[PDB]
RNA sequence: CUAGACCGUAAGGUCGGGUCGAACGGCCUCUAGUGCAGAUCUUGGUGGUAGUAGCAAAUAUUCAAAUGAGAACUUUGAAG
């Protein structure tokens, strides 16, 4: 199909870090979302925008959101590339409500 | 690169703590090539060393 | 050169050697004798897969009270492990061997590790401290490595009169 | 060094082969700091234990870039 391709995900982050250890909650996260990423683009590199870090821990290592609306980019690795040919990108979506929003692609054009 | 001595220079010309200096990410090397305290200064002058201000504590609640 | 035994031909043969080498030497020796005698682009692949945690090293000797895994089902074996800065080493001398092997002249595809050999190094010394002001050796345990990579190659009877008698007799009432 | 050989009941002696590099034996006598398994023996070296016990107090780390052969840990920025 179309190696390089861009979508929109919400991930529900309550039942991933249901029961997790409160210093370790927002970490956690961090990982949840990259096993996340490499679930649905199939791609080993996961690579986080440190705004995307910075919404996940907005409100402290405890406080992480229960839903997370991400634009998960799969492109082309470049710059002398690692093993790997392609990598994902992960970036926050700016919504009012994470709530209620099903996946969808995005047009790069 | 290592700028912990930029940053301590930039701290004692500034007069703010360590904590209080930013030196510009995109401008390491330009920053690296800068070993005395009158080059901290023109850092500082031209922006690429800034006093990165006081997080505040409000009173008006009190 | 000097070795350890070897029984192959040295014309077709390239080698490769590290002492004294800052790994540990019982989880070098297990990783050098599970790519004993495999073909040298197999083990390499293997290794890889060792490193990444697909495949296992089957520890066969110095092995008691390791974990068990599922990765060591195809060793024969439950205790397994991924031990990355021998693998790191002996892929290595891997590395070394083989571009020693296309300097002489010797054929890829043909490779085999016909030889590879962990020695205890000396020991480096450091002290660790205990209860009541007591000091105790806290010692690394290194490694020597070898190892050969070769390519693949593809009493008259004494018998008394009886016997030749009747051999003969035999011979006389046989056709 | 040598599950190669021979002599002696034995202490031992001799020979072959490998390694090695500068001295050493047989016999008659003289002399002793003259023969080790032990002494919680002395000094030094080495194991099994064992890749085992463990590396758990001081609330806590995370994202990205830069560097580098290599970055959980270095630097810078962001954040907590
Ligand atoms: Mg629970
Ligand atoms: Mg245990
Ligand atoms: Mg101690
Ligand atoms: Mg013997
Ligand atoms: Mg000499
Ligand atoms: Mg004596
Ligand atoms: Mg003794
Ligand atoms: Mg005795
Ligand atoms: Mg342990």
């Amino acid at each position: 199909l179309k190696d390089v391709v861009t979508r929109e995900y919400t991930i529900n982050l309550h039942k991933r870090l249901h029961g997790v250890s409160f210093k370790k909650r927002a970490p956690r996260a961090v990982k949840e979302i990259k096993k996340f990423a490499k679930l649905h683009m199939g791609t080993d590199d996961v690579r986080l925008a440190p705004e995307l870090n910075q919404a996940i821990w907005k409100r402290g290592v405890k406080g992480v959101e229960y839903r997370l609306r991400l634009r998960i980019s799969r492109k082309r690795n470049e710059e002398e590339d690692a093993k790997n040919p392609l990598f994902s990108y992960v970036e926050p979506v700016l919504v009012a409500s994470a709530k209620g929003l099903q996946t969808v692609v995005v047009e790069e054009d | 690169a290592n700028l912990r001595t930029q940053k301590r220079l930039a701290a004692s010309v500034v007069g703010v703590g360590k904590r209080k200096v930013w030196l510009d990410p995109n401008e390491t090397s330009e920053i690296a090539q800068a070993n005395s305290r009158n080059a901290i200064r023109k850092l500082v002058k031209n922006g690429t060393i800034v006093k990165k201000a006081v997080t505040v504590h409000s009173k008006s609640r009190t | 050169a000097r070795y350890g035994a070897t029984s192959t031909n040295p014309a077709k043969s390239a080698s490769a050697r590290g002492s004294y080498l800052r790994v540990s030497f019982k989880n070098t020796r297990e990783t050098a004798q599970a790519i004993n005698g495999w073909e040298l682009t197999k083990a390499q692949k293997y290794l890889e897969q060792v490193l990444d945690h697909q495949r296992a090293i089957p520890f066969r000797r110095f092995n008691s009270s390791i974990g068990r895994t599922a990765q060591g089902k195809e060793f024969g074996v439950t205790k397994a492990r991924w031990p990355a800065k021998s693998v790191k080493f002996v892929q290595g001398l891997l590395q070394n061997a083989a571009a020693n092997a296309e300097a002489k002249g010797l054929d890829a595809t043909k490779l085999y590790v016909s030889h590879i050999q962990v020695n205890q190094a000396p020991k480096q010394r450091r002290r660790t401290y205990r209860a009541h002001g007591r000091i105790n050796k806290y010692e690394s345990s290194p490694s020597h490595i070898e190892l050969v990579v070769t390519e693949k190659e593809e009493k008259v009877v004494r018998l008394t009169s009886r016997q030749r008698g009747r051999i003969a007799a035999q011979k006389r009432i046989a056709a």
